[PDB]
């Protein structure tokens, strides 16, 4: 019965097509900003000095682009990670020029992914559900939080954050494995198992439930309609799949009980995205990935070469390319 | 059950702790000779007379940089058979020829075979439908494109990847270095059929576990679960309702859910293999030939993609005399492609 | 029977007491005999390179491969 | 091969004559060098000065020549330019220069000795690797 | 078995700790217990650093991590930050791992057969964790003790011995704070300091007068807010917003300590006060400054003119400008204008970096701290080889700033985490939907469909 | 950049609406505060609005 009251059962209503709530509330106005900003810069944005060594770079389409190679180019090396907002440019054009964008796209988009973290936390709780599908989500938010923000703290400049583009999230790739050898750092590799396990439990769950649908369909109907929404009784057969699968290995191995099935499909890919976010996080301080280079000698004590030395060659290669014109001194210190 | 084939066949199919059925006299030979294989080239086989490099635990190398190389380049793409021409009927220098690949990788190919009639013959025991067997289709075609047809489209199986973990890295930059893999539209639609199934199991695992249905009194809600009930253990309506008003779309039907589940992955290492496939004659998405041309005829103009370029050819300069140790390239200091200091 | 019925059982160790060192060992002997480098050809600390051989050796025929092994190898 | 005496003999004086090293002698005078000088001089290269290396083309061409284990060995105590006319003792670790670089405090005549060995053993190993730098890495 | 079971808990033993939450005396063991890890692992690890420590090189070489915090606190270590002495540490290492024994007896003691609940037996110590006035009262009293160690590093800066202050004129030396900045605008305009380049928030300390004066203000702080807590009880504001079980005050300290995490994390980083970098080593910036500070010696030493030299692109190959104007390193050290370091500012002037300074007066010892700082930096991997990745196994090094930077972001990461899902239990805990939603009143059903 | 400024308040403009537009909300939120029952009570958390 106050204005107060109203404003709070408005914003926190499970009535509006869309949630708001309170961290709805930050995300919107974030994540709105950063999509205005990130299409106006990837139509049209004059080229951005990323190296600081007066040498713009393309990102926009309008400046001979396509969607595969357009960007909103990473700040200007000049700049480093200092706060760069419009009203720190002496006019517009320089804040263009040493790519201002792109610190506010991922200062709002960070912030709004954060956002999307505690709103999938609040609607479930408005729900009366269990909280936790928001534990799920800040894995890739760890993820573009050690892409976007930590990698530059760490490096000490915004030019090193990823660009936004496709051309340039590639760059950054080839970069950060010359630079830092990510292949040989452990916590990618828990990624890569993450991620192919998660295809991998992904295609099995959905194979084995789809394999073992119950009969509720005729022939001139697709199988999907034997399911109604909302419906009391389950629309597979547990115990059937989990004995083909069971008979496919060995009986040991198949997760009989389906909500511990459930949590080892959250936990995998979850956990996985996570420690390779944190190694990006910590190769961005600059703890690199094994270096097993000359591990091999002979008796003489000359070096026999191994995989890793080939895969040193081609870190050496991109090392010695990337960036021609912006190092004075052998070392690549920064 | 009284004649001889029917005998076999009912021993065959018995149920025991492994089933065996007639997919066993093809899956375990030859994934048995696979796997040890692997384990005796990556224990005791030397790449040093194919590709100059150690490869063995015994040799000194470690889980990583342990690999069965691929055989030498001029093998060509022959099958190395031990009693073939170039071994001979020796062991020793079919080993050192790399022969021990070309069994690695042709026994996987039909431990592959065996172990989807495996699936399939399961699956009809079983009496399910046989959706299993068809998902293992994208596993067998990514590992028929990138470890088959692509050396058999280039100049010889040395340009396979070599079965490790340091090898396979070496693969990935190599590819990506004399072909620009990460260009083609069909790597980019794999990666994200792959990102995009580890993001459905990642979110199909939170909400059916965070959608659960209150079955007990323990705080810790696993053992509210038996296998044979006929009820749903979560909320299919709480999970579409906080989906819906989160991301504004949600699944409201689980046999569509469970089918996305299959197709996603699968879908993604088919379009992955079109593209390997494409990469195995040279047809590669190397270039934009537009911005080539204006960077050709604009030395101001800039973008990501010819720094790409760049980073390819400095891969290709620096890699191609130690990573084909059999052309003998001797790259001189001023002919390889550089940068100011560094 | 259930497999920690086995492994629980004593005469499970009463076997695995003497057969599992038994080949633990057996792999000890094949590499210390230096057998591996012999039936696998792999060079030994001491082998990757020779007189007139401090190149890498590399196999470049299809067909003479085993003729130009032996020549490689002679040591 | 083994790490025969081939390999092991290394030039002593000026005048040509030569040394054996033993095996102690160079595992000391790797460990030595990797632990003291390892951090600049990583692959018979120079960090702060890339212009003169370890290699053995650009010790023979120094003033004096530092191709030998004496020479070294007094490089190592009173260093100097690479055309030898002024003392940088107080650039480069010294033995006599130990208290402002506190690696050389402790190391003696032969750990020198063993040092110089290893220095000019290198080379006999690859033909290009010691101070060869990246393109031979 | 009563309370250590799923049968009579409903928790797993993976969860088992969870069966603590209301067994007060337990609980109050299990803290105990881990107090004596905490102070266990201190004095093994130290006296481990002890032992492996030579003195030849400097610590941030040798993988040293705890003896570089004793001899920032003033113990062992002459000017120049030369480590003379290290019983002080053997000290310190035996002092912890002795009150290890008492604290570890203690834990054991009440987690094994001391009271299950001090509610009845201890009124004094027992809680209930609904009860605001008891915990706030509890939160008061270890207020006031982290107030008095606030005070105690006072102390020890001001009277016993005083701190190593790398800024010291001459060389950095351990001397006495005689005059702490006790002034708000400072102490707290640094709280109130941006986090970005050039302001770093309150990593941005360049001497230790704010440092100890500030740590006197934290100290009245927490005592004042301690007494506070002690006497009052949370207002009606705070009351109801807030979920106040124990598992909520444990996600209140999780976010609390991951963000100290974070910020402990960069305070290795990017701070050269008071982690100085004769003990620590140097900060990326600090070895990339050096980098470009070293060629500037060399180049100007062999004839060029480092002010008037062009880079391949136009800009300084040595000397350039900063975005504001400052005169500065040139190369990619630019981004790394912001570093200030003692050695570094001697040929520092108002403008920048004074140009007859750097091409006069450059001293043989900065030129040495150069090179020494330059081929040791933070880069390496993780099996420790030093340098970039592309390097070959011959170097045996990663900075200790690395691994602390590392380990302590990793932690607080885990810790937000941690915080998330112990906040998310807490709020349904609370409102009693943690265990699924009810098949009787599901509230989706309830709700008008959309659409 | 770099300054130092509190909160980037480098003129002294940017204070008003920092510190006004909290005291409206405030000022909207008392009305709702005022109106709750606020005893104390005995509860993880308050049933009562
Ligand atoms: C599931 C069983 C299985 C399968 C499918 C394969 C498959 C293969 N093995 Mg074999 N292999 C097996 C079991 C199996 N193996 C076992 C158990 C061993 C361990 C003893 C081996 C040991 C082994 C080695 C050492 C090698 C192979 C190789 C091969 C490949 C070449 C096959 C070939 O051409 O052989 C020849 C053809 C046949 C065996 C088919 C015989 C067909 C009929 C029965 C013959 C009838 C005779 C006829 C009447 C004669 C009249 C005279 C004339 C006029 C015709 C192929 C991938 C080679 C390889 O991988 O090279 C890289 C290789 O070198 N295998
Ligand atoms: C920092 C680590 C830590 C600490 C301090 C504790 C502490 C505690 N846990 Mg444990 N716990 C831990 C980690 C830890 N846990 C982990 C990692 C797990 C997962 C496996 C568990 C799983 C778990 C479960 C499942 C349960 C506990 C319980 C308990 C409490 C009662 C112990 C009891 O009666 O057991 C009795 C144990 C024994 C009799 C075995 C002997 C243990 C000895 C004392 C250890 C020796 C220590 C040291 C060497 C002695 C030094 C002596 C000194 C004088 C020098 C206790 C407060 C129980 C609880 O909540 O009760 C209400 C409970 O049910 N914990
Ligand atoms: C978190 C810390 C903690 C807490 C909250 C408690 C709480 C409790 N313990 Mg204790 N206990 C602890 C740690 C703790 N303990 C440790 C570390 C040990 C191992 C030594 C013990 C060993 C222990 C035993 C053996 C017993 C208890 C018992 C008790 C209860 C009674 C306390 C009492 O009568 O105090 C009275 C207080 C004193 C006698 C201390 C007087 C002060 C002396 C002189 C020291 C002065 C120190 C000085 C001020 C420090 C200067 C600081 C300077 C360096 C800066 C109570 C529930 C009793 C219990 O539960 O019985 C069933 C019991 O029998 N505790
Ligand atoms: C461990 C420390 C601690 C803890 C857990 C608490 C807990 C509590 N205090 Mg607090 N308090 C403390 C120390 C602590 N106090 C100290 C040392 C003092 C100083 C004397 C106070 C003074 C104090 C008063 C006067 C009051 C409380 C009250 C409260 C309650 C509400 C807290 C709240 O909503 O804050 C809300 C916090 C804010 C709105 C923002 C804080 C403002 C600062 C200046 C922010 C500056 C920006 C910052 C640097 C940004 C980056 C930080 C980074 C680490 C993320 C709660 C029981 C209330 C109560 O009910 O007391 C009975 C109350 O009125 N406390
Ligand atoms: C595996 C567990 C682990 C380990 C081994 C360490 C180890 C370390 N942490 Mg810790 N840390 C951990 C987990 C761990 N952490 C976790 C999970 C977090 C949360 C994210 C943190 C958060 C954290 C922070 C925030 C910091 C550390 C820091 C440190 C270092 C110093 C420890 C210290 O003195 O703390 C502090 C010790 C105490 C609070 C104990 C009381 C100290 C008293 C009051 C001091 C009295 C001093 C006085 C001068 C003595 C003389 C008195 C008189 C004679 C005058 C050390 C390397 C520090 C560091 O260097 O970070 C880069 C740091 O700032 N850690
Ligand atoms: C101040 C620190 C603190 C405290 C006091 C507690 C206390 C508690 N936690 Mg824990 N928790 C913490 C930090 C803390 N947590 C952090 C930082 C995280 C985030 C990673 C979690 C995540 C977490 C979960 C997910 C759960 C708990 C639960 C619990 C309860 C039982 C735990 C137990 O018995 O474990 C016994 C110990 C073990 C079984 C040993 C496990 C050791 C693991 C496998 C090693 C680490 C693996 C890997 C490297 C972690 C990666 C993390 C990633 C984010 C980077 C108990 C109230 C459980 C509960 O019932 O809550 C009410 C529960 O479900 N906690
Ligand atoms: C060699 C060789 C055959 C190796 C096999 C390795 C091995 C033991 C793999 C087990 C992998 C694993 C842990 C399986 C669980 C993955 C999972 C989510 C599968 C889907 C699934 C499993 C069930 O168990 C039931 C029951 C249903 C329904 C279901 O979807
Ligand atoms: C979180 C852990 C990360 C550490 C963050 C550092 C905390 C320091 C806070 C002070 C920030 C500062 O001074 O601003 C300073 C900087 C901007 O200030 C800059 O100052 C410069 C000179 O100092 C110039 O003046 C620039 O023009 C000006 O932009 O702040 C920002 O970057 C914008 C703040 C964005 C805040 C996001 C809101 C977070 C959403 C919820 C907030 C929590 C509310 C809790 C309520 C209680
Ligand atoms: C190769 C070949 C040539 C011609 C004819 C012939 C039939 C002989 C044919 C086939 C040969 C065959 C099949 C040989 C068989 C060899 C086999 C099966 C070898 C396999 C060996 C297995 C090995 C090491 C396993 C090592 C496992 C390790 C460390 C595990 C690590 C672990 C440990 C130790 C503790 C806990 C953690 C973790 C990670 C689990
Ligand atoms: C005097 C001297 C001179 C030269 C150097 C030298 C080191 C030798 C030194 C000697 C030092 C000595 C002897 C130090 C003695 C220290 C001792 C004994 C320390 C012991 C500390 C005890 C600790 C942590 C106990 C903590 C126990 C805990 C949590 C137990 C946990 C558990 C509990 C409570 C219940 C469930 C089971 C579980 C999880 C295991
Ligand atoms: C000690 C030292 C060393 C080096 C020099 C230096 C000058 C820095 C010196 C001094 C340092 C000083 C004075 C540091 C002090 C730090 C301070 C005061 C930090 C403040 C932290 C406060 C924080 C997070 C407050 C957050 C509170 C929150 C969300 C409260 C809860 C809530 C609110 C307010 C509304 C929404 C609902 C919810 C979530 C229930
Ligand atoms: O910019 Mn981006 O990037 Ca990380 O490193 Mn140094 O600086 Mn450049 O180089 Mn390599
Ligand atoms: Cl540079
Ligand atoms: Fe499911």
């Amino acid at each position: 019965a106050s204005a107060w009251e109203r404003f709070c059962s408005w914003i926190t209503s499970t009535d509006n097509r869309l949630y708001i709530g309170w961290f709805g509330v930050l995300m919107i106005p974030t994540l709105l900003t950063a999509t205005t900003v990130y299409i106006i810069a990837f139509v049209a944005a004059p080229p951005v000095d990323i190296d600081g060594i007066r040498e713009p770079v393309a990102g926009s389409l309008l400046y001979g682009n396509n969607i595969i190679t357009g960007a909103v180019i990473p700040s200007s090396a000049s700049i480093g990670i200092h706060f760069y907002p419009i009203w720190e440019a002496a006019s517009l054009d320089e804040w263009l020029y040493n790519g201002g964008p792109y610190q506010l796209i991922v200062d709002h988009f960070l912030l709004g992914v954060c956002g999307w973290i505690g709103r999938e936390w609040e609607f479930s709780y408005r729900l009366g559900m269990r909280p936790w599908i928001s534990v799920a989500f800040t894995a890739p938010v760890a993820a573009a939080s050690a892409v976007f923000l930590v990698y530059p703290i760490g490096q000490g400049s915004f030019s090193d954050g990823m660009p936004l583009g496709i051309s340039g999230t590639f760059n950054f790739m080839l970069v950060f494995q010359a630079e830092h050898n990510i292949l040989m750092h452990p916590f990618h590799q828990l990624g890569v198992a993450g991620v192919f396990g998660g295809s991998l439990f992904s295609a099995m769950h959905g194979s084995l439930v789809t394999s073992s649908l119950i009969r509720e369909t005729t022939e001139n109907e697709s199988a999907n309609y034997g399911y109604k929404f909302g419906q009391e009784e389950e629309t597979y057969n547990i115990v059937a799949a989990h004995g083909y699968f069971g008979r496919l290995i060995f009986q040991y191995a198949s997760f009989n009980n389906s909500r511990a099935l459930h949590f080892f499909l959250g936990l995998w890919p979850v956990v996985g995205i996570w420690f390779t976010a944190l190694g990006v996080m910590t190769m961005a301080f600059n703890l690199n990935g094994f270096n097993f280079n000359q591990s091999v000698v002979d008796s003489q004590g000359r070096v026999i070469n191994t995989w890793a030395d080939i895969l040193n060659r081609a870190n050496l290669g991109m090392e010695v390319m990337h960036e021609r014109n912006a190092h004075n001194f052998p070392l690549d210190l920064a | 059950g009284r004649g001889w084939f029917d005998l076999i066949d009912d021993w065959l199919k018995r149920d025991r702790f492994v089933f065996v059925g007639w997919s066993g006299l093809l899956l375990f030979p030859t994934s048995y000779l696979s796997i040890g294989g692997w384990f005796t080239g990556t224990t005791f086989v030397t790449s040093w007379y194919t590709h100059g490099l150690a490869s063995s635990y015994l040799e000194g190398c470690n889980f990583f940089t342990a690999a069965v190389s691929t055989p030498a380049n001029s093998m060509g793409h022959s099958l190395l058979l031990l009693w073939g021409p170039e071994a001979q009927g020796d062991f020793t220098r079919w080993c050192q020829i790399g022969g021990l690949w070309a069994f690695c990788a042709l026994h996987g190919s039909f431990a592959l075979i065996g172990f989807c009639l495996r699936q399939f013959e399961i699956a009809r025991l079983v009496g399910i439908r046989p959706y299993n067997a068809i998902a293992f289709s994208g596993p067998i075609a990514i590992f028929v494109s990138v470890f088959l047809m692509y050396p058999l489209g280039q100049a010889s199986w040395f340009f396979a990847p070599s079965l490790g973990v340091a090898a396979i890295f070496r693969f990935l930059l190599f590819i990506q270095g004399f072909h620009n893999f990460t260009l083609n539209p069909f790597h980019m639609m794999g990666v994200a059929g792959i990102l995009g199934a580890a993001l459905l199991c990642a979110i199909h695992g939170a909400t059916v576990q965070n959608t659960i249905f209150e079955d007990g009194d323990a705080a810790n809600t696993f053992r509210a679960f038996t296998p044979t009930q006929a009820e749903e253990t979560y909320s299919m309506v709480t999970a579409n309702r906080f989906w819906s008003q989160i991301f504004g779309v949600a699944f409201s039907n689980k046999r569509w859910l469970h089918f996305f589940m299959l197709f996603v992955p699968l879908a993604g290492l088919w379009t992955s293999a079109i593209g390997i496939v494409g990469l195995a004659l040279n047809l590669r998405a190397y270039d934009f030939v537009s911005q080539e041309l204006r960077a050709a005829e604009d030395p101001e103009f800039e973008t990501f993609y010819t720094k790409n370029i760049l980073l390819n050819e400095g891969i290709r300069s620096w890699m191609a005399a130690q990573d084909q140790p059999h052309e003998n390239f001797i790259f001189p200091e001023e002919v390889l492609p550089r940068g100011n200091a560094l | 029977r259930p497999f920690s019925d086995i492994i629980t059982s004593i005469r499970y160790w009463i076997i695995h007491s003497i057969t599992i060192p038994a080949l633990y060992v057996a792999g000890w002997l094949f590499v210390s005999t230096g057998l591996a480098y012999d039936i696998f050809g792999t060079p030994r600390p001491n082998e990757y390179f020779t007189q007139d051989r401090q190149q890498v050796p590399l196999v470049n025929d299809r067909f003479s491969a085993k003729q130009e092994l032996e020549d490689l190898t002679k040591g | 091969t083994d790490l025969d005496e081939n390999t092991r003999t290394v030039p002593l004086d000026s005048s040509g004559t030569t040394v054996i090293l033993t095996p102690e002698q160079v595992k000391r005078g790797k460990r030595l060098f990797n632990s003291s000088c390892g951090n600049c001089h990583v692959g018979g290269i120079t960090k702060t000065n890339p212009n003169l290396g370890l290699e053995p083309d650009a010790l023979s061409l120094a003033t004096p020549a530092r191709d030998n284990i004496d020479a070294l060995v007094d490089y190592m105590k009173n260093p100097t330019t690479y055309d030898g006319l002024e003392s940088i003792a107080e650039l480069h670790p010294s033995v006599k220069s130990a208290d402002i670089f506190p690696k050389m405090r402790s190391l003696s005549d032969e750990d020198l000795f063993a040092i110089g060995g290893h220095i000019l053993l290198q080379p006999k190993l690859s033909s290009e690797k010691w101070g060869g730098g990246k393109i031979y890495y | 078995v009563a309370g250590r079971d799923i049968e009579s808990t409903g928790f797993a033993w993976w969860s088992g700790n969870s069966r603590l939450i209301n067994v007060s005396g337990k609980l109050l063991g299990a803290h105990v217990a881990h107090a004596g890890l905490m102070v266990f692992w201190c004095g093994a690890m130290t006296l481990f650093e002890v032992a492996h420590y030579i003195p030849e090189k400097p610590l941030y070489e040798q993988g040293l991590i705890l003896l570089p915090h004793l001899a920032v606190l003033g113990w062992g270590v002459g000017p120049g930050g030369e480590i003379i002495d290290i019983y002080p540490y053997f000290v310190v290492g035996v002092l912890h791992l002795i009150s290890s024994a008492v604290l570890g007896f203690g834990g054991v003691y009440h987690s094994l057969i001391g009271p299950d609940t001090l509610e009845e037996s201890f009124p004094a110590f027992g809680y209930d964790w609904r009860d605001k006035n008891k915990i706030t009262t509890i939160l008061g009293i270890h207020l006031i003790v982290l107030g008095i160690g606030a005070f105690l590093l006072v102390i020890k800066a001001m009277y016993v011995g005083g701190i190593y202050d790398t800024w010291a004129p001459g060389g950095g030396d351990v001397r006495i704070i005689d005059s702490p900045t006790l002034n708000p605008g400072v102490i707290f305009g640094y709280v109130l300091k941006s986090p970005w380049g050039g302001d770093g928030w309150i990593v941005s300390v360049n001497n230790m007068e704010d440092l100890v004066g500030g740590h006197i203000w934290i100290g009245i702080i927490c005592i004042v807010g301690g007494f506070w807590h002690i006497f009052t009880k949370p207002f009606a504001w705070a009351r109801r917003a807030y979920v106040w079980s124990g598992e909520a005050y444990l996600s209140y300290s999780l976010v609390a300590v991951s963000l100290m995490g974070f910020i402990a994390s960069q305070y290795s980083w990017y701070n050269n006060t008071a982690y100085p970098s004769e003990f620590y080593g140097p900060t990326g910036p600090e070895a990339s400054q050096s980098q470009a500070f070293t060629f500037l010696v060399r180049d100007q030493r062999l004839g060029a003119n480092v002010s008037s030299a062009q880079g391949p692109t136009g800009l300084g190959k040595y000397l350039m400008r900063s975005p504001s104007g400052e005169i500065i390193l040139g190369g990619e050290t630019q981004r790394f204008w912001d570093l200030r370091a003692p050695w570094i500012e001697p040929l520092r002037g108002p403008n920048g970096l004074d140009l007859n300074k750097i091409k006069n007066d450059i001293q043989p010892w900065q030129e040495r701290r150069a090179a020494e700082y330059m081929t040791h930096a933070p880069l390496g991997s993780l099996n420790s080889v030093g340098g970039v990745a592309t390097e070959i196994n011959s170097v045996n090094y990663v900075s200790p700033r690395s691994w602390l930077t590392c380990a302590h972001f990793f932690l607080g990461f885990a810790f937000y985490i941690g915080h998330l899902w112990h906040a998310g239990r807490a709020r349904a805990a609370a409102a009693g939907f943690e265990k699924g939603i009810n098949r009787e009143n599901e509230p989706t059903l309830s709700l008008r469909p959309i659409d | 950049e770099g300054t130092g400024e509190a909160l980037g308040i480098d003129d002294t403009r940017l204070i008003v609406p920092v510190i006004l537009i909290p005291v409206i909300t405030f000022i909207l939120y008392a009305g709702f505060a005022s109106e709750q029952d606020n005893e104390d009570f005995f509860d993880t958390y308050d049933q009562r609005r």
